[PDB]
């Protein structure tokens, strides 16, 4: 029986006796709770540190994967020799522990990374203060809180108390959260800013509409939970931002599901509010909850505004993007078919259309396709039987890898379909998607983001990416490998073509090399090349692309990978061959050891060891040792380090600062450069 | 101000 309503609740017993308990049992032996404090004022550290102090809501609101403080007052002081209790968080009418909807929180000695637990951080008289840590994959919603005391006769639990109901939201500040955004200014704009601007008009007459998202106003968070209940969205999926944003794209429009907003373009808007009269999302959302029926009426920017409120309210970073000359493909062939024969012609173009982007990893897609995902709640085309759209990886759209779910071919057509005047009379390859914009961070100005959706018009890559997309919808094989790729060195990208036919072919291709975060979120393109090659019959040809250290070393970060796209067209047949692969750079190690006591004022020897990882000789090797408070900076030069050879460097020093210190070593030579090692040291 | 622009 589906647990698909946050509003519904089950009734947990307060005296949960087990077996045939004898008359005359004395339960006074056991702890009972006299009071629970959540420290939930909007000035206190829970709501401030969780960035939830702005909600007009008197209950505790926290973000998942981050700890918060509560205090439990007991009937006598908690004594771990004789007493055992746990906190419980419960959601829905049919909670189940294996579905994440009944959450036991054990009292533990030390919090464990990523795991639910509560640590006692203070005991005074009858009270214990707990640091409670939630899982960064926690279901998002409004949970009921209980304290459960375990006895030989069963569990004794606190009564239902709506005043301790606790909202747990997505956490863009938590590095283990799927919606993690590592930039504070972007978090303020895309999560915490409750007003914004939606661009409209025409390419050469750009206008701006202010919009009040109002995600912190009284009732709005509860309405967003209500929207998911009205979707009959299983609670177990509400911790997954892919599922939340996709449900949101269906539910913000009224089609199919009694969603929030009824679309109309008829210039009359009978018995409703005309789409151009709204100036924000709050009135719409609150009317949906109070009337429990769709609100009339909206168009693209109103849908986007309300969808933006939904996403930001729940904690998914989100923004509104505007596409000038936005194509509406009606037959999913990824082009505008213009016959004007108004009866045969179904496809159309809007002066502008706008939709939302929501920020998240895509663990269902290969690494490289996380980050901004296009989601669209304006009804246009059905997606798997419902008016919804996305999340579509913007990075997948750019390279035409529209095979990756969801609805990427449609969004591609919106931003870059060709106009085909049809016998084919004429082709316009540059009209659709002339400019794509979103509000800038920290101002009302316009940010051009066209380049995130597509390559520049006129460039060969824009052609090659479009043919890839149409292919995803000659007897030549294409593959590529990265030859022995070591951090700090140039390396080769080897593209091989195998021609099994008797035909001579010409090939036009591009290469895109990108840095990617460990979670699969794209960071930056650092190399882009187009090239042409001739392919003799019955032959194999390898095309080696040199990737110099300078091209990527400036944009790396911890556990980053490299993401390569290669797309080649066989010109005589127009066949497309498109591959994408990621690789992790082999990382040279530098080992730091310390010998002797590490006391502030006595001498300790630091040993820096480095092994040449290459089959080539390193020359003019500079090793540096850094360690504020531990050593003045020092340097060692090695003229030559032979292949697979190890050098060792001993450096005496006397620390000037006690406590947890750090040693950092660096190595740079004429080829391999900027490889590091580190060691934490405690200085007694 | 969405409007379909005729071809
Ligand atoms: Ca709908
Ligand atoms: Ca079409
Ligand atoms: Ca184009
Ligand atoms: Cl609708």
């Amino acid at each position: 029986p589906p647990n698909n309503s946050n509003a519904a609740e089950d009734d947990l017993p307060t005296v949960e006796l087990q077996g045939v308990v004898p008359r005359g049992v004395n339960l006074q032996e056991f702890l009972n709770v006299t009071s629970v404090h959540l420290f939930k004022e909007r000035w206190d550290t829970n709501k401030v540190d969780h960035h939830t102090d702005k909600y007009e809501n008197n209950k505790l609101i926290v973000r998942r994967g981050q700890s918060f403080y509560v205090q439990i007052d007991f009937s006598r002081p908690y004594d771990p020799r004789r007493d055992l209790f746990r906190v419980e968080y419960v959601i829905g009418r049919y909670p189940q522990e294996n579905k994440g909807t009944y959450i036991p929180v054990p009292i533990v000695s030390e919090l464990q990374s990523g795991k639910w637990g509560a640590k006692i951080v203070m005991r005074e008289d009858r009270s214990v203060r707990l640091s409670i840590q939630s899982s960064p994959k926690c279901i998002v919603g409004k949970f009921r809180m209980y304290v459960a005391v375990w006895t030989p006769y069963g569990v004794l639990r606190t009564s239902r108390n709506p005043e301790t109901d606790t909202y747990i939201l997505f956490n863009p500040w938590c590095e283990d959260d799927a919606v993690y955004l590592d930039n504070e200014k972007e978090r303020e704009e895309y999560v915490l800013n409750d007003i914004g601007v939606i661009f409209y008009g025409e390419v050469n007459d750009i206008k701006t509409r202010s919009w009040s998202y109002g995600q912190f106003e009284d009732g709005i968070l509860d309405t967003c939970l209500y929207v998911m209940d009205r979707a009959q969205m299983d609670l177990s999926g509400r911790g997954n931002p892919i599922k939340v944003s996709r449900v949101g794209s269906a539910m913000v429009n009224a089609k199919d599901d009694e969603g929030v907003l009824v679309g109309s373009w008829d210039n009359i808007y009978a018995y409703g509010v005309p789409p151009s009269a709204w100036t924000g999302s709050v009135d719409i959302l609150l009317e949906y909850r109070s009337s429990e029926n769709p609100v009339r009426y909206g168009q693209c920017w109103v849908f986007a505004g309300v969808f933006n409120t939904f996403l930001r309210c729940l904690g998914i970073p989100a923004r509104i993007v505007t596409n000038y000359f936005s194509a509406h493909d009606n037959d999913a062939n990824l082009q505008m078919d213009i016959f004007v024969n108004s009866k045969l012609t179904k496809d159309s173009v809007w002066n502008y259309h706008c939709w939302n982007e929501a920020w998240m990893t895509r663990p269902d897609l290969p690494v490289g396709f996380g980050g901004w995902q296009a989601v669209d709640s304006t009804p246009q085309e059905n997606s798997d039987g419902m008016y919804r759209c996305g999340p579509a990886s913007v990075q997948a759209i750019k390279h035409g890898h529209v095979c990756f779910q969801f609805d990427a071919p449609f969004v591609f057509a919106e931003v870059n379909s060709d106009l085909i005047y049809i016998v084919v009379e004429n082709v316009d390859a540059t009209h659709i998607g002339k400019l794509i914009v979103t509000k800038q961070i920290g101002g009302d100005g316009m940010m051009d983001i066209t380049d995130t959706y597509k390559f520049q018009e006129g460039q060969e890559e824009e052609r090659l990416a479009l043919e890839t997309a149409l292919m995803y919808g000659s007897n030549v094989d294409m593959d590529f490998e990265v030859e022995n790729a070591v951090l700090g060195k140039d390396f080769k990208l080897s593209i091989t073509f195998r021609n099994n036919s008797h035909n001579r072919y010409t090939i036009t291709a591009y290469l895109s090399a990108n840095i990617t975060f460990y979670t699969g979120v794209p960071k930056a393109e650092f190399k882009k090349e187009t090239f042409d090659v001739t392919l003799e019959p019955l032959s194999f040809k390898k095309e080696a692309v040199l990737i110099q250290a300078g091209e990527y070393m400036g944009q790396l970060l911890e556990q980053a990978s490299l993401h390569f796209f290669v797309t080649a067209r066989i010109n005589e047949t127009r066949d497309v061959l498109a591959k994408q692969k990621s690789t992790v750079l082999t990382i040279p190690e530098i080992i730091i050891k310390v010998r002797g006591t590490q006391v502030v004022g006595s001498d300790m020897t630091v040993i820096v060891e480095f092994t040449n990882p290459l089959k080539e000789t390193l020359r003019n090797v500079w090793v540096h040792l850094d360690g504020p408070g531990v050593t003045r900076p020092m340097k060692k030069m090695f003229r030559e380090i032979r292949p697979n050879s190890t050098v060792q460097w001993e450096e005496v020093c006397r620390p000037w600062v006690s406590g947890h210190r750090k040693l950092i070593a660096s190595m740079s030579s004429d080829s391999l450069r900027h490889v590091y090692g580190e060691l934490d040291v405690q200085i007694q | 101000x969405x409007l379909i622009l005729p071809w």
